[PDB]
């Protein structure tokens, strides 16, 4: 009945993030009894105003997901969020489409709860400071600001990849994300452009509280660099009216509810 | 070999200003182009681009794949996968003189502004 405080008293500041000791989801489930079936958690102490759906683009990244779950469930709880975890699994073996799976995450999370904020997070990024809140702000939020992968530095000011957060309204305003970026690269720069063309800028925690770790990996087969990214990125202004939420089509092959998360396998079609 | 903005900036020194492109624009272009990876190999509709500059075997270098290439730079594409950038740079120079900066597709959309951030801030 009491609104949660603008800042959480549970925060711990910087944390140690290492990827050696193998995790046991069963052990993780135990350490997180408040997390309900489907990966939903709501604060009992207070009322949170942040109804957050965390959306994870996914395909053959189960090991990464264990680590992701192991570190984030405790963090998101400390951040007093009313959250749900969604892993949007791309069915099949053709080209990977990150942005398109995120659009799917948005529509599918909405079927469960009236979330007002959306956090799109890659499966392999863990924040190193719980002060980096997974919620929405006055402007779209870029969350994974200082990745170890980039020397704890932002690779470029126009970078919106990794972990981002948009309110429902901010997301709706740009017709969501593009559905035509297959393979790696450029979908995030396209999204970034979308924000500018709609009068929005990017908000970010500073480079200290924004430190993140990305589990080291090689580029996945079927997600090779998209040769067309550079040309697609230059027509965002016009293509964003035709490619996005309004043109999304996919088929749900299966909905899985596990104690720590909801996983949705979908068929999003092929590069055409 | 995944280099960094500064190593790159230092290694690339001699290409500066050539055809009017600064080191700022090059750091920007190379990041989006190869991630600064000297061993970067990327396929593109039946052809293959190599190294830091992502030089194509379609016209610029000879590769065992398709030997008919005009091999304009007169070098084996494999020599753009090692850590000595002199020949990569020499070839990039030919591309610049013949086709121009727009060979690098990342240039116009990613490197037309906010170049300051691309400077190496270390001596
Ligand atoms: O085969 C794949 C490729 C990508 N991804 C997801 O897509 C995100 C971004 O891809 P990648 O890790 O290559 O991004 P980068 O490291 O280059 O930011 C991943 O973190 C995953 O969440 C996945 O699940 N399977
Ligand atoms: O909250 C969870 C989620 C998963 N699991 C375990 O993790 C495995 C994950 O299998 P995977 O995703 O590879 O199977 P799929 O879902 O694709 O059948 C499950 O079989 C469970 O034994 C668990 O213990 N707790
Ligand atoms: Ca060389
Ligand atoms: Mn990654």
């Amino acid at each position: 009945l009491t609104a949660c405080p603008e800042e959480s008293p549970l925060l711990v500041g910087p944390m140690l993030i290492e990827f050696n000791i193998p995790v046991d989801l069963k052990l993780v489930e135990q350490q997180n009894p408040k997390v309900k079936l489907g990966g939903r958690y709501t604060p009992m102490d207070c009322i949170s105003p942040h109804k957050v759906a965390i959306i994870i683009p996914f395909r053959n990244r189960q090991e990464h997901l264990k680590y992701w779950l192991y570190y984030l469930h405790p963090i998101l709880q400390r951040q007093q969020l009313d959250y749900g975890i969604y892993v949007i699994n791309q069915a099949g073996e053709s080209m990977f489409n990150r942005a398109k799976l995120l659009n799917v995450g948005f529509k599918e999370a909405l079927k469960d709860y009236d979330y007002n904020c959306f956090v799109f997070s890659d499966v392999d990024l863990i924040p190193m400071n719980d002060h980096n809140t997974y919620r929405c702000f006055s402007q779209p939020r870029h969350i994974s600001v200082a990745m170890d992968k980039f020397g704890f530095s932002l690779p470029y000011v126009q970078y919106f990849g990794g972990v981002s957060a948009l309110s429902k309204q901010q997301f709706l305003s740009i017709n969501g994300f593009p559905n035509n970026y297959w393979g790696w690269g450029g979908e995030d720069d396209d999204i970034y452009n979308r924000l500018a063309f709609r009068g929005m800028s990017v908000s970010r925690p500073n480079a200290v509280i924004g430190k993140c770790r990305m589990i080291r990996h090689s580029r996945d087969k079927k997600n090779e660099p998209n040769p067309q990214r550079f040309d697609r990125i230059a027509h965002t202004k016009e293509t964003m009216l035709s490619d996005g939420l309004n043109s999304l089509t996919y088929m749900v092959l299966e909905v899985q509810r596990y104690p720590l998360y909801t996983k949705i396998t979908v068929d999003i079609g092929t590069p055409s | 070999t995944e280099l960094t903005k500064c190593k790159v900036s230092h290694a690339i020194k001699d290409i500066d200003g050539y055809q009017g492109i600064s080191l700022l624009e090059w750091a920007c272009v190379l990041f989006h182009t190869s991630g600064y990876d000297t061993q970067a190999v990327v396929n593109d509709n039946g052809s293959t681009e190599y190294g830091l500059f992502q030089i194509s075997d379609r016209f610029w270098c000879k590769s065992s794949e398709f030997p008919e290439s005009e091999n304009i730079c007169g070098i084996s594409c494999d020599k753009l996968l090692d850590d000595e950038l002199d020949d990569d740079i020499a070839c990039a120079k030919k591309i610049l003189a013949i086709k121009g900066i727009d060979y690098w597709k990342a240039y116009k959309p990613m490197c037309s502004e906010k170049l300051e951030q691309w400077r190496c801030e270390k001596p």
